[PDB]
RNA sequence: ACCGAACGCCGGGUUAAGGCGCCCGAUGCCGACGCUCAUCAGACCCCAGAAAAGGUGUUGGUUGAUAUAGACAGCAGGACGGUGGCCAUGGAAGUCGGAAUCCGCUAAGGAGUGUGUAACAACUCACCUGCCGAAUCAACUAGCCCUGAAAAUGGAUGGCGCU
RNA sequence: CGUUCAUAGCGACGUCGCUUUUUGAUCCUUCGAUGUCGGCUCUUCCUAUCAUUGUGAAGCAGAAUUCACCAAGCGUUGGAU
RNA sequence: GCGAAGCUACCAUCUGUGGGAUUAUGACUGAACGCCUCUAAGUCAGAAUCCCGCCCAGGCGGAACGAUACGGCAGCGCCGCGGAGCCUCGGUUGGCCUCGGAUAGCCGGUCCCCCGCGGGGUCCGGUGCGGAGUGCCCUUCGUCCUGGGAAACGGGGCGCGGCCGGAGAGGCGGCCGCCCCCUCGCCCGUCACGCACGCCGUUCGUGGGGAACCUGGCGCUAAACCAUUCGUAGACGACCUGCU
């Protein structure tokens, strides 16, 4: 039934500073801005606190498809703001039985040509979303590295990659070959 | 004399539904900006629904058969067109009446052009159900002229932006000019507030 | 019941109503999309089928068989006359299309082209753009002209000449020289328009158009063939030696219930004559016309680099049914729509 | 990004319905869609009352949640909510209104007469001012 | 052929059975309370169409739990010995099957849920903690919705449409 | 059953359906006549998908494969009796 | 026998294209359910599918442009302003416009900052069952006379010339010179206008739309069809051509 009220709190962190033009959240800090719009959520995103300190989401009169949104915003939110501070870290390890699949960074991060993945001819070229900024990593062999503010930017990236490099009509119990997300950490800790 | 409605937010069949009566009693009405017209029940849903109206054909000879409009306005004036008692000659008087434009042209485009509040989607939709822009949709099963549509449209946008900023200009004049004036005119605007306005 | 033994059906259904076509000259349905960078150009132009013949070349196809193996080849002559620019027409879009916004003609317009423009010149007294090419010369005229190119470059975007063909210079026997619009496809409209501007009368040869081994469009009217029998007209199977009331039908036009003769069945009619655009036609040689500098430059044409004769494109005895190409010409691979002295777009 | 709020307390306004026109505290919620209500002053007797036909204004007159009508009394003539919603310019231009119905056909021309001319007024004043401004551009 | 009602020719009134977005006379009520979103929605006697069986889809019930002796999940630590227990040898020391089926240590582990073994091994599946911080969870039941749900000219809640 | 393992593929004893390309029932229509089989010829639809595109499954290592999904765009032939 | 032209054959030769939405599916972020989940709000990839493109036809659908009956009787195109006279009717103040939002908006003003008198920002001050309100605004609806007040340079002469803006189906405005005339809105006085004797279609848009008729000024000077011809065409029509 129509619960009379929900809300949740999203405590930001005294280096970020949020605003909301209304229900479309900005988040910017050490690394830079982050917009998004909730306009399609239905929610009072209230701004509460002296050093603008609390992000508070109430939902009046929800129903449990309704009621299931708060929390959603609320996270969305909570990525927002890692991703303005720390910064997203996906990193993904290339894996074979033979054909070690050869990897190039090319523009700067935006694009991924990915030679002789299972002996094919055919170079798998992938672009990244804007934001996201691939790198050949050293310290590990076979291994990329994506980095980016915007998670939903950088796994959407990191899944490009992913199904990029899959196997068609073999047995892909035995075929275990591609790049696949390894570690989903940030760019720095603290 | 004329009816100018904005399509723009309201729904599908129930703005014809409205236009459609009101084309019966003689009142000639111009509809108008069709493309912004939507239809409640998400996207995918309608394209279906359209796309299976495209199915109908007359068998021996399609050149005949039910003749699929693609435009926004064609499409809506179809939806106007079955609810009239269209293959009468009153019927088909009523038609005539009614005039509809993707987009806004120039007649209308410097019209004030009212607003079906009882069509609206604001108004007549949960706001947590879906809908579809007759646009996309319209896009989508074939129109051509979405595009040139949108530029006309942002050029009228960019016109019209400036007939307010000189009107909201005047207004602001106004508001001054009575201050200026509101000792010669202090035993008029009284008798204006004895009759209930300017309140 | 279903048909027992299935087969693909005959003829194609996107080529039909299967009748005469309006039109002679044949229509571009579709002009190539101006990206606004590279420079402006004309897209079109229109020729004339004055004959076929061989050609023989070696060919530099690495892995086929045929690798720098001589091989021979079929070719069309297409006399093409250089057309003269008579006109520019502004376009403007619309969401009800794309209405023609402004034509101005240019100054002085050949009664090769005035021919076109009545239907019995014997009879007539001549008298086009008569009032009209007293515009170019006052002040109001010229005005109101530089007027309207302004307003076509403030508001159209496509801009197409009308040019025309030197009908003169053909073994032909018509004089009503054919207009055309083509589309000035390039830059912004405003030096896409004083391109056109500036060819206004102007010759515009075959060679600034097109180049060598360039893949091109031709588009043309079939050469007709009157009403003819299903079995011509869409190659059904003859019916056998036995069949009473005639054997080169149709058995069957359709089924019963759906109790009405249906479009997809093949019926005699009109066969030929038909609106036709053939695409991908390699332009192997680019010809240049007979010239004067001294005596004859009859050679230019059909020598070459390896032949080096006197020969022209004519064979002995004229193209036939034709004349001498005498002119400026393409040389497209193998057959194009049209008999012979068709126009040709 | 709510300001108003059904709150025990709260005076609504009734948009429409028997008690139309009448201002109301709204004593107890019951349901999702349904406040028991009370206007002592007002001329509306103790009852139940849908939502959907009130609406509520922007003032909060503290007392417990089911009081018994005398203490409602007291505190909707302790903060003198009937001077108060009178001030309002949503009951100014709830009186405008009226007075505009209530309007006689030579109280009609009068009208008339007097914006006739305190239009013709004001617009040469506009013009005057327009020219001026054209000056200052000048 | 159903329901209503049974006819001289007409005016006013009122009804029935049926309705009242527009087609089409009437809701252009500030109608009341819920339920339901369907990439096959649904939409009224006769009637022109679906079942068994499913679904944490959502909404109600019913019955039982559970938990401050601070749980419930979510991760982390052990899973033994009397004992190749007995029947079965073809091998079953927990484990193709079946009769059994208790004690010790116990904090506590079934003479064993499975994985897998020729057979073990090895792995895996209670009782209890550490963190976190209020409800949690099971089994039925019935509403709408969905799966179940395949036909041949293009098509019919009557149509347009409708959330 | 499938070494082992109910359900990869299967599936007894039972059970619930759809279909009208089988045959029956039935006799409503036509007996002042609706030309009675097959083949040829031609068009169009359906999908209950043989192939072809995109995919999930396996008792799919590859090759070969059956099981299923979207799906009827395009095909589905030459002969002997 | 051989055979030109012409038809003609996988029996010779040539050409056959590009996008979008997504389905099945596999994924992202991510709640519901402190974990987990492709899903619930949100996002991605995706096809012999579907829709378009190209390609064929081209609407009781439009377009720009040309020429528009010298004449031997002609007949017309514009412009302005007049008289009658059939016919077809509907009407009976106007509204000359932001964009949009809806779990938000509207207006100001910026002291201050950025961009091209405006645009964007922040901050502050007002409104918000919207009075800078379509529950709205504008307009007045008897005629004249004279003789005061408040308001007062406003209006006109289908007054006249220049400079603009407007192309989506522009069809409408705006702004600037010069000539002549008037004193119109709001109150008051002051009289008079057939006062047609209680009684119906009154009252306008209206110089309306169309057809036929009398005046001035400035312009005009035909094509089409047949016949004939041609063969890129053809059953016949039609079509492509030719003809001081
Ligand atoms: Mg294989
Ligand atoms: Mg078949
Ligand atoms: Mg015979
Ligand atoms: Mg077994
Ligand atoms: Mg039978
Ligand atoms: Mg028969
Ligand atoms: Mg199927
Ligand atoms: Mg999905
Ligand atoms: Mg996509
Ligand atoms: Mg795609
Ligand atoms: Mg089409
Ligand atoms: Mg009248």
């Amino acid at each position: 039934m129509k619960t009379i009220l929900s809300n949740q709190t999203v405590d930001i962190p005294e280096n970020v500073d949020i605003s909301l033009k209304g229900r479309t959240v900005i988040v910017k800090g050490p690394r830079g801005t982050l917009r998004r719009d909730f306009n399609h959520i239905n929610v009072e995103l209230s701004l509460l606190g002296k050093k603008k300190k609390r992000l508070r989401v109430d939902k009046w009169w929800g129903n449990r498809k309704e009621l299931a949104t708060v929390r959603t915003i609320c996270s969305h939110v909570q990525n927002m703001i890692k991703g303005v501070t720390l910064g997203f870290r996906y990193k993904m390890r290339s894996v074979y039985a033979h054909f070690p699949i050869n990897v190039v960074i090319q523009e700067n991060g935006s694009l991924v040509e990915i030679r002789n993945f299972l002996g094919e001819k055919y170079i798998r070229r992938v672009r990244m979303r804007p934001g996201v900024a691939c790198s050949v990593s050293q310290a590990q062999k076979d291994e990329l590295v994506l980095e980016g503010n915007d998670i939903e930017l950088v796994s959407n990236s990191a899944a490009l990659i992913q199904q990029a490099t899959t196997v068609k009509n073999k047995d892909i119990r035995k075929f275990l070959d591609g790049i696949y997300v390894s570690e989903k950490g940030t760019v720095q800790q603290a | 004399q004329v009816l100018v409605l904005d399509g723009r937010g309201h729904l599908l069949g129930r703005l014809a539904a409205i236009v459609a009566k009101q084309v019966l009693l003689g009142r000639k009405v111009v509809v108008v900006r069709c493309e912004g017209i939507n239809i409640s029940g998400n996207f995918y849903r309608n394209k279906l629904k359209y796309l299976a109206f495209l199915r109908k054909r007359m068998n021996t000879n399609p050149s005949r058969g039910p003749y699929h409009f693609r435009a926004p306005s064609r499409i809506f004036w179809r939806t106007v067109r079955g609810m009239l008692p269209h293959k009468t000659k009153r019927g088909q008087a009523a038609l005539d009446r009614l005039k509809v434009f993707d987009g806004i042209p120039p007649p209308y485009d410097k019209k004030k052009r009212m607003v079906v509040p009882a069509a609206l989607k604001v108004v007549r939709l949960k706001p947590t159900r879906k809908f579809a822009y007759l646009g996309r949709l319209a896009h989508e099963v074939g129109w051509k002229y979405q595009a040139v549509t949108a530029t006309l449209e942002e050029k009228r946008k960019e016109k019209a932006k400036i007939h307010y900023r000189k009107k909201k200009q005047l207004m602001r004049l106004r508001k001054q000019a009575e201050k200026n004036v509101e000792k010669k005119i202090d035993r008029f605007t009284e008798v204006l507030k004895t009759h209930g306005f300017l309140v | 019941s279903h048909r027992k033994f299935s087969a693909p059906r005959h003829g194609s259904l996107g080529f039909l109503p299967r009748k005469r076509s309006s039109r002679h000259r044949g229509k571009v349905k579709s002009f190539p999309k101006d990206d606004p960078s590279k420079p402006v150009h004309l897209t079109a132009f229109l020729g004339y089928k004055a004959g076929m013949t061989h050609i023989v070349r070696e060919v530099d196809r690495p892995g086929s068989k045929v690798n720098k193996k001589e091989v021979v080849e079929a070719v069309t002559i297409v006399e093409t006359p250089p057309m003269v620019v008579v006109g520019i027409v502004g376009y403007v879009e619309t969401p009800r299309g794309l209405r023609t916004f402004k034509t101005v003609f240019a100054e002085h317009i050949s009664d090769e082209c005035k021919r076109r423009f009545y239907k019995n010149w014997h009879k007539s007294k001549k008298k086009a753009f008569t009032k009209y090419c007293k515009k170019w010369q006052d002040d109001a005229g010229k005005r109101q002209l530089d007027k309207d190119f302004s307003s076509m470059k403030k508001y159209c975007q496509v801009i197409r000449v009308l040019a025309h063909t030197q009908m003169r210079l053909l073994p032909l026997r018509q004089k009503k020289a054919h207009l055309m619009e083509i589309q000035v496809n390039g830059g912004t409209v405003a030096e896409k328009l004083d391109w056109a501007r500036e060819r206004l009368e102007q010759q515009v040869p075959v060679s600034q158009v097109f180049g060598q081994d360039e893949m091109i469009d031709v588009i043309g009217v079939t050469k007709g063939k009157g009403y003819k029998g299903v079995t011509s007209r869409w190659h059904t199977k003859k019916l056998p030696r036995k069949t009473h009331r005639g054997l080169r039908k149709v058995a069957c036009i359709g089924a019963w219930h759906p109790a009405r003769v249906a479009f997809s069945v093949a019926r005699a009619g009109q066969k030929g004559y038909h609106h036709r655009t053939e695409i991908n036609k390699k332009i192997y040689k680019i010809g240049q016309g007979y010239l004067i500098k001294d005596g004859k430059l009859i050679k230019n044409n059909a020598s070459t680099d390896y032949d080096l004769s006197d020969k022209s494109i004519n064979p002995l005895g004229g193209f036939v049914h034709y004349g001498e190409v005498t002119n400026d010409f393409v040389m497209l691979k193998g057959c194009v729509v049209g008999t012979k002295k068709r126009v040709l777009t | 990004v709510f300001r108003r709020f059904v709150e025990v307390g709260r005076v609504a306004y009734v948009s429409f319905g028997p008690h139309a026109g009448k201002l109301v505290a709204i004593v107890d919620v019951i349901d999702q869609n349904r406040a028991l209500v009370d206007g002592p002053c007002t001329r509306v007797r103790r009852q139940a009352m849908p939502f959907k036909c009130m609406q509520l204004t922007d003032f909060i007159l503290k007392f417990p949640h089911s009081a018994r009508q005398k203490y409602v009394r007291k505190a909707w003539e302790k903060a003198d909510i009937n001077t108060k919603w009178a001030a309002t310019r949503w009951a100014k231009k709830i009186e405008a209104r009226e007075r505009k119905a209530k309007m006689t056909d030579f109280d009609r021309y009068k009208v008339m007469k007097a914006k006739k001319m305190r239009n013709r007024i004001i617009k040469n004043e506009v013009k005057k001012l327009q020219r001026a401004a054209l000056l200052k551009a000048s």
